[PDB]
């Protein structure tokens, strides 16, 4: 059996998104589906649900008015339309089913599929970061400050990954602005941070950006 | 008045065992951390094991991981600390204190006199 | 074990037969097979909403009714090359936990 | 709606040793619609129990549990090194279906106070209009610390932006770095800028402070 969930991606406050998860080798018809959303770094959060054959749908009260849920039985596709997208949309979306195949989305126990659907509100525009040191000063720390870039990932790579002892790369950070911010620290002796250059890569393919800053003792 | 009086220190040979008591008075100790830290002389007091709440387990530093146990009992108020296989570095002043911060994040706010322990 | 019903599943009236299948009375959502010699006739599903609503799956067309206890199909057209076994395979969904048993009789003879 | 709880927040358990976690709801649930699932880092949730007590196919005899009402229980019998991930519990008896905010379970060590270090911001990002003040807590555990920022000695608040690793693959430890972000304007007009950390390895909090200049 294979899944194909798709329709994600970056959006602004009051488009659109369509999301499917299509399954191959599996009958369609036994098993009530439902929408269940993780915002970044929280818990679990479930939207919606369906019967199996659409004749019966249920909402949470946060997306009741702007979320449908619905399928194609013939074409083996769950769908989540999302239109009034707010920002607190932001989440991975898991398409589940029941797990005994019942049919009914209500009152039996459900198991989820594949890996999870992207969705990310935001009224910034993409821009590449803006890479700062973190100089060290007096075992001794030093690093880069990777701020100001939209939209999430970006690589950091210590000397083109020569280093990779002791280099901690946090999560990023959603600020104020909507722009994303994080922090890369590499831990030394401070017999070896005498007279050795220490570079960090950071590379925001959104942007198409790649900055090299070399970080100094000040 | 938040009071913490440790006992039990004493004279010990090298490789026999001793507990050490800590009675608390003024909180009630069953819903906050109790941590056992030792100061040797012209050393830094260094932190030894802290008992966290029932079920919360307890944790402990490297020198002390396989030799000592912290205990409590929220029904005399008090935390335990046996000592077993003891060296003579172990020689120090044995203090408790409390950790204000339920989330334990060590807000240590009160500790007690001490109690000596010496390995010869 | 056997297979066998503690009752008789078969009610005669003039035209066919009514198959009786039943069920626990504290199960709520589940799915009623009908099996003449291990082949399927009919299949039936049960299932509720949040709302309490009520839908009854049944894609192979058979003439079915259904009480709070118990599922009737219900069979026609009868010559002596129909007498065969007949089977109530009941999957339970609701209430947990998920369960299939089969009960069973000889129609003719 | 029911909302549920889970305790603890953190499980801190050896390779081998049984779990205990526990889930309360704010109202009754009915025993036939209480379930638990289990989240490895990057995966999808993985049901678990259905039913309270019910062991979902394919699921290991290890896993466990039971409750009613108000309290339920998952018990794991032996953690396999998989099993150090997250767990919810999830009630599916009354719309809206709701989830707990989930236990973590992670691997136990020995008490590894944090290394403190402070950065103060470049005068390249000073000359943007903007500075941040960088502090970083390396190689600690347990997880539970706290971080005060104080500019002239004035605890700060609503300004700073925290953010943790994972426990470490090799240490079983955590870092953790705060950035206190303040406009050029503000920033010119203080001196010394401070991080204050506790953490229960620390007899004392431990300050680093740099003056502006
Ligand atoms: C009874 O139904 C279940 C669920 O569809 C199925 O797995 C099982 O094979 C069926 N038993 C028989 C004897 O057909």
């Amino acid at each position: 059996v294979q899944l194909v969930e798709s329709g994600g991606g970056v959006v602004r406050p009051g488009g659109s998104l369509r999301l499917s998860c299509v399954a191959s080798g599996v009958t369609f018809d036994d098993y009530g589906m439902s929408w269940v959303r993780q915002a970044p770094g929280k818990g679990l959060e479930w939207v919606s649900g369906i019967n199996w054959n659409g004749g019966d749908t249920d909402y949470s009260d946060s997306v009741k008015g702007r979320f449908t849920i619905s399928r194609d039985n013939a074409k083996n596709s769950l769908y989540l339309q999302m239109n009034s997208l707010r920002a607190e949309d932001t989440a991975l979306y898991y398409c589940a089913r029941d797990f005994y195949g019942s049919g009914s989305y209500y009152h039996v126990p459900f198991d989820y599929w594949g890996q999870g659907i992207l969705v990310t509100v935001s009224s910034a525009s993409t821009k590449g970061p803006s890479v700062f040191p973190l100089a060290p000063s007096s075992t001794a720390a030093l690093g880069c400050l990777v701020k100001d870039y939209f939209p999430e990932p970006v690589t950091v790579s210590w000397n083109s990954g020569a280093l990779t002892s002791g280099v901690h790369t946090f999560p990023a950070v959603l600020q104020s602005s909507g722009l994303y911010s994080l922090s890369s620290v590499v831990t030394v002796p401070s017999s070896s941070l005498g007279t050795q250059t220490y570079i960090c890569n950071v590379n925001h393919k959104p942007s198409n950006t790649k900055v090299d800053k070399k970080v100094e003792p000040k | 008045x938040v009071q913490l009086x440790x006992s039990g220190g004493g004279x010990v040979q090298x490789g026999x065992s001793l507990x050490l008591s800590c009675x608390a008075x003024x909180x009630x100790x069953x819903x906050x951390x109790x941590x056992w830290x030792r100061q040797x002389p012209g050393x830094x007091r260094e932190x030894v094991x802290x008992x966290x709440x029932x079920x919360x387990x307890x944790x402990x530093x490297d020198s002390x991981x396989g030799r000592f146990t912290x205990s409590x009992d929220x029904x005399x108020x008090x935390x335990x600390l046996q000592x077993x296989x003891l060296x003579x570095x172990d020689x120090a002043x044995y203090y408790c204190x409390x950790x204000x911060x339920x989330x334990x994040x060590x807000x240590x706010x009160x500790w007690g006199x001490g109690t000596x322990v010496t390995v010869s | 074990i056997q297979g066998s019903a503690n009752y008789e599943m078969f009610i005669f009236h003039n035209g066919g037969v009514q198959i009786l299948c039943k069920y626990p009375d504290i199960v709520q959502q589940f799915k009623m097979q009908l099996l003449k010699g291990g082949q399927i006739l009919c299949d039936l599903t049960k299932t509720k909403g949040s709302g309490n609503t009520v839908s009854i799956k049944s894609l192979k067309f058979c003439h079915s009714q259904l009480s709070n206890n118990s599922v009737s199909f219900f069979l026609y057209n009868l010559d002596h090359s129909h007498a065969n076994y007949y089977f109530c395979n009941l999957s339970i969904f609701d209430p947990p936990p998920f369960k299939v048993t089969l009960t069973g009789g000889y129609l003719h003879i | 709606e029911i909302v549920l709880t889970q305790s603890p927040g953190t499980l801190s358990l050896s390779p081998g040793e049984r779990a205990t976690l526990s889930c309360r709801a704010s109202q009754s649930v009915s025993r036939s619609y209480l379930a638990w699932y289990q989240q490895k880092r990057g995966q999808a949730p993985r049901l678990l129990i259905y039913g309270a007590s019910s062991r979902a196919t394919g699921i290991p005899d290890r896993f466990s549990g039971d409750g009613s009402g108000t309290d339920f229980t998952l018990s794991i019998s032996r953690l396999e090194p998989e099993d150090f991930a997250v767990y919810y519990c999830h009630q599916y008896d009354m719309s809206p279906f709701t989830f707990g905010p989930g236990t973590k379970v992670d691997i136990k060590r020995t008490v590894a106070a944090p290394s403190v270090f402070i950065f103060p911001p470049s005068d390249e990002q000073l000359k943007s209009g903007t500075a941040s003040v960088v502090c970083l807590l390396n190689n600690f555990y347990p997880r539970e610390a706290k971080v005060q920022w104080k500019v002239d000695n004035a605890l700060q608040s609503g300004n700073s932006q925290e953010s943790v690793t994972e426990q470490d693959s090799k240490d079983s430890t955590y870092s953790l770095s705060s950035t206190l972000t303040l406009s050029k304007a503000d920033y010119e007009k203080h001196k010394v800028y401070a991080c204050e950390v506790t953490h229960q390895g620390l007899s004392s909090p431990v300050t680093k402070s740099f003056n502006r200049g």
